[PDB]
């Protein structure tokens, strides 16, 4: 019953600091395991970074031995990864994970995973536009025009609607900003009486928005 | 350190038996414990096989592993292949210096059912036409396999410039997502009678159409 | 001009030219107005029989003054110089070793013709003594393979302890070949001490490690103290974490050891030929069955020859065999990764700023002593 959750997936400048962090749930830190980090540039495989014991003893990867630091906090039951001097290639998803240890390196459970976008362009919240409904079921959504960076995160009625939702990947425009939409197929006769609120969560730029959709 | 090498992509029919080679460059393979990961697309990784060939509770007997001493390669094998064995895959060893992973294996399940695409074309929302833009949403959802040509037509005529369409991409259910965005300017929305969205899908034709109001 | 051959055997072809260069440079070193060296050599054989001929036919052939011996650094080729040291021992041609470490070769008067730049596994037992100097390991158990290596590794430890008010609480010994050690480890566990020492082969070491993990001895207050080999290849791949397996600095660095041997042989051959009454070596290997009266005398000059600014540190040899007193590097295991905690210079342990985990993921240094 052990869980691990990591910090906001944000922007970082060329020649910059990585600043990531990872709370531990359902368990402790002084437990005999090693708390550690891994990374994946998008459309590619995995790649290790380093580890820290409950004491604070540490072990970095030779290809980055000079750029990494892992640190801990025995009160919050949390720890943290820093990775300095960043570049283009360092654009990746980042997972903290429990290295089950009594011998091997074996990662379980993993972290959720947060994309440190390494770039010079600005962080700006997406505009929200409600897509009204037009057999015995009918569609409706939230147009999320122009943003940087990934991610955007959405929910419908604050979790309530699982049965019906589809979220599409965004497209890269020439202006550099992205654009996505998400839907929820809904029973044709709930149009009018029942509500549907999109929870437009965009973490990098401090953008939480809500937006009511209704029959056009 | 040593670089593990996997097959770039593998493939095998459903109900069968498929093999995944994890070739270690320097130092013997069986020396260090090898593990195996199924990274579900748009999800973070999960052990299938720990300690060369030790299996968690919940991951089935169809997930097994073995370490070829003689070829210097761990082998993740799955028998009785299902539609939910279509996923990315990663072996992981270590040495005295690091924690290495493989290059990875794409395993597509050979022989699957085709599905004819479930389109959803959406008009510019009022608040957008107020903003001084006109943006038309085509969301294409649930088609096998991943290829879709999208055409955008005013009245019936080929609209060219300011057309946006993805590289279509994998969902949970194997069947793929895709969407499309037409960047008009307010007035163009009004000027014509109707706007179409063709979504030909390996031969078959689909095309929804929207009027000024 | 005058020519004085120096025979050699090495790993690759890539070392031949890395021997041949060394005879060049250390002729640019040595005055050369009196005598001038040349560079005779051939690669190594895996099949120990051929090697000997390859010395006789290829090397002993050419009036050779010394035979530099090195190989593929695997633990199956530490009996390649056996044939080479009989074949050069028949004649009393000095056999320089560059890399081999099993202790039969040093051993008190057995290979009368065998030099080497690399101090053996059995000298680890003076670094273990210095591990027990610092940290205060008062109650040890010692298990060793029952072989030449293990006995010369245990005795040499016991003689340093004998002048201390101590020895092993219990010394222990198994079969060099046994795949079952469960038995002996039982009484080993059932004892007062809690810091256990091993001089075993990578494979015989493996067995006891995972055999002592099966039988619950890995963590708690326990402390595993071993050397190199006990953390090389198949040992370590079944060891615990928290171990302090040693490692010899430049212990597998061939082209750094060859570099020394030609310099020392140049600073010996000029220390030889300056002498009145000096003799040519004997010609071929067939139908020749007699030494050359400057065989021992070259070797007795070889044993007593210094050489500051080497590469593997300073090259100096001792009385018993003839082996260097080079720095080690004290390793520690933390998450299936050997990572340096200290450095035994020639003489003593000086530790770095790195912090050192113990068995069972122990931050605190345990004590031996029951717990």
């Amino acid at each position: 019953q052990v869980q691990l959750q990591e910090s906001g997936p944000g922007l970082v400048k060329p020649s910059g600091t990585l600043s990531l962090t990872c709370a531990v749930s359902g368990g402790s830190i002084s437990s005999s395991n090693w708390w550690s980090w891994v990374r994946q540039p998008p459309g590619k495989g995995l790649e290790w970074i380093g580890e820290i014991y409950h004491s604070g003893n540490t072990n970095y990867n030779p290809s980055l031995k000079s750029r990494v630091t892992v640190s801990v906090d025995k009160s919050k039951n949390q720890f943290s990864l820093k990775l300095t001097s960043v570049t283009a290639a360092d654009t990746a998803v980042y997972y903290c994970a429990r290295d089950v240890s009594g011998g091997v390196n074996w990662f379980d459970p993993w972290g959720q995973g947060t994309l440190v976008t390494v770039s010079s362009a600005s962080t700006k919240g997406p505009s929200v536009f409600p897509l009204a409904p037009s057999g015995g079921t009918a569609a409706l959504g939230c147009l999320v025009k122009d943003y940087f960076p990934e991610p955007v995160t959405v929910s419908w009625n604050s979790g309530a609607l699982t049965s019906g939702v589809h979220t599409f990947p965004a497209v890269l425009q020439s202006s550099g900003l992205y654009s996505l939409s998400s839907v929820v197929t809904v029973p044709s006769s709930s149009l009018g009486t029942q509500t549907y609120i999109c929870n437009v969560n965009h973490k990098p730029s401090n953008t939480k928005v809500d937006k009511k959709v209704e029959p056009k | 350190n040593f670089m593990l090498t996997q097959p770039h992509s593998v493939s095998e029919s459903p109900g069968k038996t498929v093999t995944i080679s994890c070739t270690r460059s320097s130092g013997s393979i069986a020396s260090n414990y090898v593990q195996w990961y199924q990274q579900r697309p748009g999800s973070a990784p999960t052990t299938v096989i720990y300690e060369d060939n030790q299996r968690p509770s919940g991951v089935p007997d169809r997930f097994s592993g073995s370490i070829d001493s003689s070829s210097n390669s761990a082998s993740l094998t799955i028998s009785g292949l299902k539609t939910e064995d279509e996923a990315d895959y990663y072996c992981q060893s270590y040495d005295s210096s690091t924690v290495v992973f493989g290059g990875g294996t794409k395993l597509t399940v050979l022989g699957q059912p085709k599905a004819n695409p479930t389109v959803t074309l959406f008009p510019p929302s009022s608040e957008e036409l107020q903003a001084n833009k006109a943006t038309l949403v085509c969301l294409i959802s649930d088609f096998y396999p991943g290829a879709v040509t999208v055409a955008w037509k005013a009245d019936g005529s080929p609209v060219k410039a300011g057309v946006e369409t993805t590289k279509p991409s994998k969902q949970s259910n194997n069947k793929y997502a895709a969407s499309s965005y037409l960047s008009l300017t307010p007035e163009q929305w009004k000027s014509h009678r109707s706007y179409s969205c063709q979504v030909t899908h390996e031969g078959s034709t689909v095309e929804k159409t929207v009027a000024p109001t | 001009p005058k020519i004085v051959n120096i025979g050699a055997v090495l790993s690759t072809r890539k070392h031949e030219q890395m021997f041949r260069e060394a005879v060049n440079q250390a002729n640019k070193r040595h005055g050369s107005w009196k005598i001038q060296l040349n560079a005779t050599s051939v690669t190594h054989k895996p099949n120990a029989i051929q090697m000997a001929l390859s010395v006789c036919e290829d090397l002993i052939s050419s009036q050779v003054y010394a035979i530099l011996v090195s190989h593929p650094p695997t633990p199956n080729d530490h009996f390649t110089p056996t044939p080479v040291s009989y074949t050069a021992g028949f004649y009393r041609i000095p056999v320089l070793g560059l890399t081999t470490r099993m202790s039969i070769y040093s051993d008190k008067s057995i290979h009368l013709s065998f030099l080497r730049t690399v101090p053996p596994y059995s000298h680890q037992s003076s670094v273990w003594f210095e591990m027990m100097r610092v940290y205060s390991w008062n109650h040890i158990i010692l298990l060793v393979s029952d072989d030449h290596e293990g006995r010369a590794a245990q005795k040499r430890l016991e003689t340093l302890l004998e002048e201390r008010e101590s020895k092993a609480e219990k010394v222990l010994q198994f079969d060099p070949g046994t795949k079952n050690v469960t038995a002996l480890l039982m009484e080993a566990k059932e004892l007062e001490a809690r810091v256990i020492i091993l001089s075993a082969s990578e494979d015989d070491a493996a067995t006891v490690y995972r055999a002592a993990a099966m039988l619950n001895m890995t963590g708690s207050g326990y402390v595993w103290l071993v050397g190199e080999r006990e953390i090389s290849g198949n040992a370590l791949r079944y060891a615990p974490d928290g171990i302090l397996g040693l490692q010899l600095i430049n212990g597998k660095n061939e082209s750094a050891h060859i570099s020394d041997a030609v310099g020392v042989v140049a600073q010996a051959v000029h220390e030889l030929l300056e002498k009145e009454n000096i003799t040519d070596p004997p010609r071929g290997c067939v139908g020749n069955t007699n030494i050359w009266k400057t065989g021992p005398l070259f070797k007795r000059v070889l044993m007593s020859s210094k050489y500051a600014d080497g590469v593997t540190g300073r090259v100096e040899f001792n009385e018993d065999g003839d082996r260097k007193f080079a720095n080690y590097s004290i390793m520690n295991l933390q998450n299936r990764k050997l990572v340096q905690v200290g450095i035994y210079n020639g003489t003593h342990v000086i530790p770095n700023d790195r912090k050192i985990i113990w068995p069972g993921g122990e931050t605190e240094k345990p004590r031996g002593y029951q717990v």
